[PDB]
């Protein structure tokens, strides 16, 4: 059931995904170093980590089949659109339900509620945001699974200012019908138990996220002097 | 576009 070029297309994500995410954290000590102790004192850092993110996201991205064939121009208003949902999408990986943080490998690099915080949000994004973790992490994705709802993320055909939407749709749907198909194949139950639509529908909850996620940045973004802590590549894509 | 660094970075 699962084809070659399914197959194909999953060792290409697996490994993009792994040249892309180093799960020892090791590039965390280049970052402004974070600040606990003060409304602002985790900006910085987490500006810093951000910025990085996106910089492999869009790693991942480039090696995403068919992504290549795509315009710049599209290429471009697909990275700026969802790069803040692949994040928070990736970030899963760290994130533990154990004390609802995300956990870098040692205490200067675990973050929660307050540190997120500390960079200048509020719970009005942090709630649903730590849902959203807990709610896909007992998903218990396989890596293969995980990498294909990031690159449909990624290739989604509906994000405002897309040109060659069909052509964004016909890459989007080659990587739906491998992850339809690899649950099917490889997923046992229960856990694949609608598990299709249990995806799609965090895709939607990252929609609602990246939303509140743009209004607490443009509140922030309005305050030069904290946008001056942030970034010229954040600056670029977040506007 | 004014998207200089991730215009370079997508290349
Ligand atoms: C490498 C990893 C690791 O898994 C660690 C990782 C963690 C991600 C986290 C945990 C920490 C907090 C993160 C970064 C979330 C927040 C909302 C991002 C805040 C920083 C952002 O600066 C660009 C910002 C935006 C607007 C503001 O008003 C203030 C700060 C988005 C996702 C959250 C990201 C991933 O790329």
């Amino acid at each position: 059931k699962l084809s070659e070029e399914q197959q194909h297309i999953i060792a290409i994500l697996l490994d993009a995904h792994h040249k892309t995410y180093d799960p020892t954290y090791a590039d965390f000590r280049d970052f402004r170093p974070p600040v606990r102790m003060s409304p602002l004192s985790m900006l910085p850092h987490l500006a810093d980590l951000v910025s990085y993110s996106i910089q492999k996201v869009i790693g991942f991205a480039k090696m995403i089949p068919g992504f290549r064939d795509l315009t710049s121009d599209d290429q471009i208003v697909l990275l700026k659109s969802s790069a803040i949902e692949v994040i928070m999408l990736r970030s899963n990986q760290s994130f533990t339900m154990d004390d609802m943080s995300w956990d870098c490998g040692s205490q200067d690099y675990k973050y929660d509620v307050t540190d997120v915080s500390k960079a200048g949000h509020t719970l009005e994004l942090i709630e649903p945001l730590i849902k959203f973790q807990v709610g896909l992490k007992k998903l218990n994705l396989h890596e293969e699974e995980h990498v294909l709802l990031m690159a449909i993320c990624i290739v989604s055909p509906d994000r405002p200012g897309v040109q060659d939407a069909k052509l964004v749709e016909a890459i989007q749907d080659r990587l739906s019908n491998t992850l339809q198909t690899y649950i099917r194949c490889r997923h046992p139950p229960p856990g694949s138990h609608q598990l299709y639509a249990k995806m799609i529908q965090k895709l939607a909850d990252l929609r609602s996220l990246n939303e509140e996620h743009s209004k607490q940045y443009r509140s922030l973004s309005f305050q030069p002097e904290n946008s001056m802590k942030l970034t010229p590549l954040v600056l670029e894509v977040f506007g | 576009k004014n998207h200089p660094m991730l215009m370079n970075l997508l290349k």
